[PDB]
């Protein structure tokens, strides 16, 4: 439910 | 398992409008103890915000300012929720900086969890 987030 | 880190805020991330352009906010990790601890911010929607840095090492006695970008828009409809947001962290290993490895090495009572939920206004 959570993803890495990305810059 | 506490949360070693001190989180600015802690439980919700305000974005105010326009809601047309980016909106910047950030997120201040603290950490109060004598070592260096990893940290990795999650979303439920990656694709709707820029998080710089998502992730790293926050040193000993050291504090550092996470800018979370709301983006106006993404493609991704099939992204369930647009408003949380996760920071894991956990100790960096005495004589270690290859950090991808001690994520999956790691036992969850070594990771540290804190939610937040997103507010727009």
């Amino acid at each position: 439910s959570f993803f890495s987030a990305t810059e | 398992v506490e949360q070693v880190l001190s989180l600015e805020p802690q439980h919700e991330l305000k974005f105010r409008g326009p809601f047309t352009d980016v909106v910047t906010t950030n997120l201040k990790l603290g950490n109060p103890t004598d070592r260096n601890v990893c940290f990795k911010v999650k979303t439920t929607v990656p694709r709707r915000y820029c998080v710089r840095p998502n992730s790293g090492v926050i040193d000993a006695g050291a504090s550092l300012n996470v800018s979370v970008m709301l983006q106006p828009f993404d493609y991704d409809p099939n992204e369930k929720s647009k408003h949380k947001f996760m920071v894991q962290s956990m100790f960096a290993p005495p004589d270690t900086s290859d950090m991808e490895a001690v994520w999956k090495e790691a036992k969850p009572e070594d990771l540290m969890d804190s939610k937040l939920r997103c507010v727009f206004e």
